[PDB]
RNA sequence: CCGAGGGUAGGGCCCGUGACUGGGGCGAAGUCGUAACAAGGUAGCUGUACCGGAAGGUGCGGCUGGAU
RNA sequence: UGGGAGAGGGUGGUGGAAUUCCCGGAGUAGCGGUGAAAUGCGCAGAUACCGGGAGGAACGCCGAUGGCGAAGGCAGCCACCUGGUCCACCCGUGACGCUGAGGCGCGAAAGCGUGGGGAGCAAACCGGAUUAGAUACCCGGGUAGUCCACGCCCUAAACG
RNA sequence: CGAUGUCGGCUCGUCGCAUCCUGGGGCUGAAGAAGGUCCCAAGGGUUGGGCUGUUCGCCCAUUAAAGCGGCACGCGAGCUG
RNA sequence: GAAUGCCGGCAUGAGUAACGAUAAAGAGGGUGAGAAUCCCUCUCGCCGUAAGCCCAAGGGUUCCUACGCAAUGGUCGUCAGCGUAGGGUUAGGCGGGACCUAAGGUGAAGCCGAAAGGCGUAGCCGAAGGGCAGCCGGUUAAUAUUCCGGCCCUUCCCGCAGGUGCGAUGGGGGGACGCUCUAGGCUAGGGGGACCGGAGCCAUGGACGAGCCCGGCCAGAAGCGCAGGGUGGGAGGUAGGCAAAUCCGCCUCCCAACAAGCUCUGCGUGGUGGGGAAGCCCGGGUGACAACCCCCCGAAGCCAGGGAGCCAAGAAAAGCCUCUAAGCACAACCUGCGGGAACCCGUACCGCAAACCGACACAGGUGGGCGGGUGCAAGAGCACUCAGGCGCGCGGGAGAACCCUCGCCAAGGAACUCUGCAAGUUGGCCCCGUAACUUCGGGAGAAGGGGUGCUCCCUGGGGUGAUGAGCCCCGGGGAGCCGCAGUGAACAGGCUCUGGCGACUGUUUACCAAAAACACAGCUCUCUGCGAACUCGUAAGAGGAGGUAUAGGGAGCGACGCUUGCCCGGUGCCGGAAGGUCAAGGGGAGGGGUGCAAGCCCCGAACCGAAGCCCCGGUGAACGGCGGCCGUAACUAUAACGGUCCUAAGGUAGCGAAAUUCCUUGUCGGGUAAGUUCCGACCUGCACGAAAAGCGUAACGACCGGAGCGCUGUCUCGGCGAGGGACCCGGUGAAAUUGAACUGGCCGUGAAGAUGCGGCCUACCCGUGGCAGGACGAAAAGACCCCGUGGAGCUUUACUGCAGCC
RNA sequence: GAGCUAGCCCUGGCCAGGGUGAAGCUGGGGUGAGACCCAGUGGAGGCCCGAACCGGUGGGGGAUGCAAACCCCUCGGAUGA
């Protein structure tokens, strides 16, 4: 049956992205927390 | 006239549509239109704040003249008179002899053909529009305006009317649709005559779908909700009401008064609604 | 082939009968009241409508086959 | 052909008196109602009086023992549309007539449907009386209805 | 109570005997035939239907008889629900 | 040494279950160390509205070739979507961008908010919508509308020639639209051909044939032809389209008008370029100088922005055309032609799946297009089958119990059971025929029956031709033939009578409930006069609504028919300028502290002082409520009648042992041999009753009752048969659970149900197929129940606050 | 966090074939004119039968599954809310 994952570049790209992480304050603390621990990728990767 | 269906379907039992008589033109002219921007009910946060509503049958605004002393002393032809699904009345089509086109709320017994005009020295004759101080007492009007150069706000659906019934200083008693007496200013402008349509309120609707065509999704009864959502929710099997029946907010909706109490306007109210 | 009739199925008419129920007639030796006949104690009657334990009442309109 | 009388019918208008309600004034100790009363209304200012407004229904005098209509039935006034009928002339047609089972239409009031309208009145209903009781008669309230449009119903002491 | 699954039905039995039948008896208000009552006896047997979830019970038609109890009101790592 | 402790390692269950659709395999040849599993050939089976083909998501090298087999692959492996390496994706025309707007998002101006931020007309962004120029064939191991070949086309720049008042982000036109039905003419696609081309074939009894088998086209500028779409022409007036206007709008006049004209698209043809089968031979060669024609069927596609009808009344903006303004008129633009210029990104492969979403090479999920033929009335249904693709990544045997899926059954025929649950029966089409009741539609496929194949003969109407033959579609009549049986296989209602509930079609607890629940047209109450009420938001702003009382919000009721009684004392709501109570504030009699004092400071009575509450009324489709006792009639029984207590008033009409009735299987009647259910009655209604509506109601229902007919393995009552498992051998190889175990019965005992204690009985050691009585068997720190001064949801005339409103 | 699910907004797409035969229209009948009746034409509908598609009614299987909701048979809607 149908699950919950559907993957979709342009839907991850304009809700995860780093783009509209910047237009919040609290996307640009999920920016600052992953910089902080050292994460490799700060947004998800999405082929465009 | 309204037009009755043979039962060949249990919905086509009961089903009536307007007769459509009066209309002589099936297409919209084209410069007087604009989309209509459907709202679900949603206001500018995404929010349902008008329960029930979408899903009708896609629509374009046809722009009403609802000024018309905006061109005093300039007849028009009444060309037309076309369906609008924005508005239980029908609309005529007018061609003004300047060359400009406009659509008035169609009046009862308006012809396509005859000519209408606005003004202090028009005649008293259905489909012209006057400043209220020039109408005889006595007169049926629509199309009312509430304060000069507002816009008409009063008697607009299909089949009202007011009627005049005497003047002081600078403003004139009317008796609005509701049956309520209030005051408006004598320069506010009306249209002699009483809106058309009048067999609007014998439409049945027949069936379910028809609620559904005209943006109307199904009203769910509070009694039929849980606590959580209503004030009549919950109960074991059906329930009376067991309290003051009241809306899904709280407020009593069985008499309860609403009209706030220190209002400017009620300086100009003479009688509430009868009835 | 037709064919007495038998069989299957579905209809129509009539008769008898049925838990229970509607009123009717007669009986009269009872209970309630007294609607009509006198102006019958609210003139009567009447079609209809709503109502009342009951006869009845009231409304609307009609008739005189109503006393004074 | 030429005349007449008439609440004959249908539609649109329109006038005045009265009742009720609302507003302003003025005014106060009751008003109302009955055989007599009480309910009711009234000092939260009623009734009675003056002024203004709204609204529905019915048309006083003329009016009669009158007129018209096939019957039901029709009454302020104006206009329009329309029916029946009488008289005079004795001009036209030439028995073209009478009746009429079925049919079709009309058909008071009440009642019904869908809209409207709602002053007065008033079934149902509530109360006060009356009374032995009083699901009545009388009194104070009161909803349908009474009024308009359209569609039904098709009854009568629809009687001379 | 860090779980001992419940009515009734079905299936599968096994046991007790305070015995429903069949076998053996005494007493009888036992003529006979048929019964009544008690004693011995558990070897085997103890029907099919209508109603109701029912157990039970009532009823229809039979029968030699249409027994009553126990087994976690036997039996859901056997079924039903 | 224990914490159902934590991390790791390793056991047991166990060579056990399983190895993932029952579409299916067999043999020969080859390769290799090794072959059921890789390659090749023949045979067999399966899909074929797909299990074939193409595109979009998503995936991201999985593509091609070489060399490999440790691991990955449910076995094997020489093979692979796996390991290593090399190669492979080519565009002005395909898609997206250098174009347009949609919702929405963002946002100059502006508005709002403690901050962060929220909004916001223009503008901008935003596409699978609008707009825009490429078809066919060939080529590679792997790309191709991209390379190549042929024939076409678009824009930009510059130039030349002709023409014109040129010029825009401004004005206008156009772009520009629904649903259902549908005409004419075409094309896609298909069927047939005794005609055209072709390697061959004559088998096994016949056939050298009008034989069999195979193919008989694709693209194409201009021109032309057929069919369609779009569009009136001229003049005069002009105050409107926020400037201007010759344009557009309006008025008038003349001509033209279902003609034409002009314009555009489709289809045909068309110089020219290609393609081209079976079979044979080792993807290619040959067939071949291939032929490339006639007839028929025919779209849902095209002409297209076609036509009609209908109500629910059906985007925008740019490209485009036209108008003029600044300007500029040696320019500029328009047309023709020529030369030049023409960027960025994607392009492999999978793509109903072993490459996407499901932890897996997972029986599940995934949007668009093509989807052949014959037959069955039609069809995308069903059976077979083409092209194409597969046999599902463990096998070999055996022929038990049992399980699954399937076939049949004597006699009976619901006796099964909670229930005909399940399974039978019925089954398409044509004809005949069809009841109560009804809202006149229906009920209705009612029910019930008859026909159904093939052969010959005669014939009817339509389509295409031509008006005929031929082809094709729908038929009809007569006479015959065969079988058990003719929709001969596959797909395809069992029916009827009668109650309850809900009018109806719909909706719902994703994953235990599809219902009588929700909704629904419709009915009523109520709020709301517009900067509406109401809703969201602190606000601004929004929705309501670009609506205006025939409208919008709230509530109940729930098609329709006939109806909807009485109680307003309590609560609610509505009305009430009186009166009572009433806070801040006003007032300031009087009193107090202090100072030598003027003075400063404090308390404070009358009186004035809102909403609210009290009080007076109204109000039920507002919350709600709707009695008891005693007596009385020619026998009894009962009580129309009377009396009396209480109440705000004492349940009306209708219905009633009911989706409600405790006693209860009430009683009576019906049906049955027998009826706790069912239907019809009665009424002492424990505890119906009138919009939490009352009583009915045709039609409707995968709802829930009761009965009958048909028919059956449901049953008496079981039997046989089939395949997939189970079993045996080879390969691979889990799981929960597990204190350790050398783990028998009885009767006792024991914390009260003992393999483990006592007595006695019984018992050689170890397995395999089976069955489930026990190990108070496994699983889940009982959901019930209680306890905890544990939690959470919900209610209210609990408390106390807050928002909101006054 | 609305790539699942619920509602709405914008823009696209899909629904084989068959059946029933409303209004209207035309003709005829009828009447003073009508209503109306009959036939033909017509093609309406939360109409009917049934695929795709959307569901999930009853039963069976599955139950350390093919699957943390699947499979077979049956069944509901299928121009509309
Ligand atoms: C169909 C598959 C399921 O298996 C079931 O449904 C069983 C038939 C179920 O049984 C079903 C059906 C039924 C009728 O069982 C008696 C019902 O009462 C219970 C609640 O669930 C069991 C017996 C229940 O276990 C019962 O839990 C009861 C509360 C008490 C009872 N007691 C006897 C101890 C005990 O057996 C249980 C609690 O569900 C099991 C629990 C340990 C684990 N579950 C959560 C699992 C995940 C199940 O969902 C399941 C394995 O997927
Ligand atoms: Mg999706
Ligand atoms: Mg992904
Ligand atoms: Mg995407
Ligand atoms: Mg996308
Ligand atoms: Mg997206
Ligand atoms: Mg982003
Ligand atoms: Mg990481
Ligand atoms: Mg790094
Ligand atoms: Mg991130
Ligand atoms: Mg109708
Ligand atoms: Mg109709
Ligand atoms: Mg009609
Ligand atoms: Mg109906
Ligand atoms: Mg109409
Ligand atoms: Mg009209
Ligand atoms: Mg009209
Ligand atoms: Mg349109
Ligand atoms: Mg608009
Ligand atoms: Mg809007
Ligand atoms: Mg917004
Ligand atoms: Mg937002
Ligand atoms: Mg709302
Ligand atoms: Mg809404
Ligand atoms: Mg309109
Ligand atoms: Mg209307
Ligand atoms: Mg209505
Ligand atoms: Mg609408
Ligand atoms: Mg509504
Ligand atoms: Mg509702
Ligand atoms: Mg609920
Ligand atoms: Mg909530
Ligand atoms: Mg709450
Ligand atoms: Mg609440
Ligand atoms: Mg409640
Ligand atoms: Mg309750
Ligand atoms: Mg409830
Ligand atoms: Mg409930
Ligand atoms: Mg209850
Ligand atoms: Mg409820
Ligand atoms: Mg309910
Ligand atoms: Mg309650
Ligand atoms: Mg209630
Ligand atoms: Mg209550
Ligand atoms: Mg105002
Ligand atoms: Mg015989
Ligand atoms: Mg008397
Ligand atoms: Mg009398
Ligand atoms: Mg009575
Ligand atoms: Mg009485
Ligand atoms: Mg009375
Ligand atoms: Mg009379
Ligand atoms: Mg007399
Ligand atoms: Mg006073
Ligand atoms: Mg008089
Ligand atoms: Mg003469
Ligand atoms: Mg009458
Ligand atoms: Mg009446
Ligand atoms: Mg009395
Ligand atoms: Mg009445
Ligand atoms: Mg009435
Ligand atoms: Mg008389
Ligand atoms: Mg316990
Ligand atoms: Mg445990
Ligand atoms: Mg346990
Ligand atoms: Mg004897
Ligand atoms: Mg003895
Ligand atoms: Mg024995
Ligand atoms: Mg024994
Ligand atoms: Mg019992
Ligand atoms: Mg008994
Ligand atoms: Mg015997
Ligand atoms: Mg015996
Ligand atoms: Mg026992
Ligand atoms: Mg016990
Ligand atoms: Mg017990
Ligand atoms: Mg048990
Ligand atoms: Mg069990
Ligand atoms: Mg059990
Ligand atoms: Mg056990
Ligand atoms: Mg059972
Ligand atoms: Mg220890
Ligand atoms: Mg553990
Ligand atoms: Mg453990
Ligand atoms: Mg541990
Ligand atoms: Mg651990
Ligand atoms: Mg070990
Ligand atoms: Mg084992
Ligand atoms: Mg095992
Ligand atoms: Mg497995
Ligand atoms: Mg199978
Ligand atoms: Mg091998
Ligand atoms: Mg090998
Ligand atoms: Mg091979
Ligand atoms: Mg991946
Ligand atoms: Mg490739
Ligand atoms: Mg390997
Ligand atoms: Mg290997
Ligand atoms: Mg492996
Ligand atoms: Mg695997
Ligand atoms: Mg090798
Ligand atoms: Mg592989
Ligand atoms: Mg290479
Ligand atoms: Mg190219
Ligand atoms: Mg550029
Ligand atoms: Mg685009
Ligand atoms: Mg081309
Ligand atoms: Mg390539
Ligand atoms: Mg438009
Ligand atoms: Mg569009
Ligand atoms: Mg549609
Ligand atoms: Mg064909
Ligand atoms: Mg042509
Ligand atoms: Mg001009
Ligand atoms: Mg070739
Ligand atoms: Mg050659
Ligand atoms: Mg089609
Ligand atoms: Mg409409
Ligand atoms: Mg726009
Ligand atoms: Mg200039
Ligand atoms: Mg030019
Ligand atoms: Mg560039
Ligand atoms: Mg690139
Ligand atoms: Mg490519
Ligand atoms: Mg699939
Ligand atoms: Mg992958
Ligand atoms: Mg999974
Ligand atoms: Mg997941
Ligand atoms: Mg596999
Ligand atoms: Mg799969
Ligand atoms: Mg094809
Ligand atoms: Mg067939
Ligand atoms: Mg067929
Ligand atoms: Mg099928
Ligand atoms: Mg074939
Ligand atoms: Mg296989
Ligand atoms: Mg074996
Ligand atoms: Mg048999
Ligand atoms: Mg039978
Ligand atoms: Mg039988
Ligand atoms: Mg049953
Ligand atoms: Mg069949
Ligand atoms: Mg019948
Ligand atoms: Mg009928
Ligand atoms: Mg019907
Ligand atoms: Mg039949
Ligand atoms: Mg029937
Ligand atoms: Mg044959
Ligand atoms: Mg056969
Ligand atoms: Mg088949
Ligand atoms: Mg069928
Ligand atoms: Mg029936
Ligand atoms: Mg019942
Ligand atoms: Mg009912
Ligand atoms: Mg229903
Ligand atoms: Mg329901
Ligand atoms: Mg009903
Ligand atoms: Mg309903
Ligand atoms: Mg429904
Ligand atoms: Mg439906
Ligand atoms: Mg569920
Ligand atoms: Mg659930
Ligand atoms: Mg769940
Ligand atoms: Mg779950
Ligand atoms: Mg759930
Ligand atoms: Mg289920
Ligand atoms: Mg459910
Ligand atoms: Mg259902
Ligand atoms: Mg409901
Ligand atoms: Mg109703
Ligand atoms: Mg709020
Ligand atoms: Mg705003
Ligand atoms: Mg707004
Ligand atoms: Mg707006
Ligand atoms: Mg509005
Ligand atoms: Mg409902
Ligand atoms: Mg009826
Ligand atoms: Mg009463
Ligand atoms: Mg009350
Ligand atoms: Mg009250
Ligand atoms: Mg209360
Ligand atoms: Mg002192
Ligand atoms: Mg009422
Ligand atoms: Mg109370
Ligand atoms: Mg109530
Ligand atoms: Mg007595
Ligand atoms: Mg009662
Ligand atoms: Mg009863
Ligand atoms: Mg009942
Ligand atoms: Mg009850
Ligand atoms: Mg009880
Ligand atoms: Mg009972
Ligand atoms: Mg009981
Ligand atoms: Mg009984
Ligand atoms: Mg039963
Ligand atoms: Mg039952
Ligand atoms: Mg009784
Ligand atoms: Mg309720
Ligand atoms: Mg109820
Ligand atoms: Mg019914
Ligand atoms: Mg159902
Ligand atoms: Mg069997
Ligand atoms: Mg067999
Ligand atoms: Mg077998
Ligand atoms: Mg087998
Ligand atoms: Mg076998
Ligand atoms: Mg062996
Ligand atoms: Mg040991
Ligand atoms: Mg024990
Ligand atoms: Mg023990
Ligand atoms: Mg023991
Ligand atoms: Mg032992
Ligand atoms: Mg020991
Ligand atoms: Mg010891
Ligand atoms: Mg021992
Ligand atoms: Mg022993
Ligand atoms: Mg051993
Ligand atoms: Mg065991
Ligand atoms: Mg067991
Ligand atoms: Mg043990
Ligand atoms: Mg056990
Ligand atoms: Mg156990
Ligand atoms: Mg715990
Ligand atoms: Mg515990
Ligand atoms: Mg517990
Ligand atoms: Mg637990
Ligand atoms: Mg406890
Ligand atoms: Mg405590
Ligand atoms: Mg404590
Ligand atoms: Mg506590
Ligand atoms: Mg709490
Ligand atoms: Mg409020
Ligand atoms: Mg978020
Ligand atoms: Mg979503
Ligand atoms: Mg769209
Ligand atoms: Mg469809
Ligand atoms: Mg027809
Ligand atoms: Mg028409
Ligand atoms: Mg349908
Ligand atoms: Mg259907
Ligand atoms: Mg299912
Ligand atoms: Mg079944
Ligand atoms: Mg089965
Ligand atoms: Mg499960
Ligand atoms: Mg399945
Ligand atoms: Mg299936
Ligand atoms: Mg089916
Ligand atoms: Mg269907
Ligand atoms: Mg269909
Ligand atoms: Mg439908």
């Amino acid at each position: 049956m149908k699950r919950t994952w559907q993957p979709n570049r342009r839907k991850r790209a304009k809700t995860h992205g780093f783009r509209a992480r910047m237009r919040t304050p609290g996307g640009r603390k999920v920016l600052k927390r992953r910089r902080q621990k050292g994460r490799w990728r700060l947004t998800p990767a999405v082929r465009k | 006239a309204v037009k009755k269906f043979k039962p060949y379907t249990p919905s086509r039992r009961f089903m009536t549509v307007a007769d459509f008589s009066e209309i002589t033109k099936t297409e919209p002219e084209k410069s007087l239109v604009k989309p209509l921007k459907k709202t679900g009910g949603r206001n500018n946060q995404g929010r349902i704040t008008v329960r029930f509503r979408g899903g009708g049958h896609k629509r374009l605004y046809r722009i009403i003249d609802f000024k018309r002393w905006d061109k005093v002393g300039i007849p028009a032809k009444v060309a037309a008179i076309e369906y609008d699904p924005n508005r239980s009345a029908r609309i005529a089509l007018l061609h003004y002899v300047d060359g400009e086109k406009r659509y008035i709320i169609a009046p009862d017994g308006l012809q396509v053909g005859q000519q209408v005009v606005a003004g202090p020295d028009a005649p008293i004759q259905v489909g012209n529009a006057l400043p209220l101080r020039f109408i005889p007492v006595g007169t049926v009007v629509h199309a009312v305006e509430l304060e000069p150069k507002k816009g008409a706000k009063l008697a607009r659906a299909a089949g009202t009317s007011a009627q005049i019934q005497g003047r002081e200083g600078d403003y004139v008693i009317l008796r609005l649709p509701s049956g309520e007496l209030r005051k408006v200013h004598g320069e506010c402008y009306a249209t002699v005559g009483a809106v058309g349509n009048a067999d609007h309120k014998n439409i049945v609707l027949g069936k379910a779908g028809r609620s559904r065509w005209l943006g109307r999704r199904p009203h769910v009864r509070g009694a039929a909700m849980n606590p959580v959502d209503h004030p009549h929710g919950g109960g074991e099997g059906r329930a009376p009401r067991g309290r003051p029946p009241a809306s899904p907010w709280g407020w009593q909706t069985k008499g309860l008064k609403t009209r706030k109490r220190r209002k400017p306007s009620s300086r100009f109210i003479i009688a509430r609604r009868k009835k």
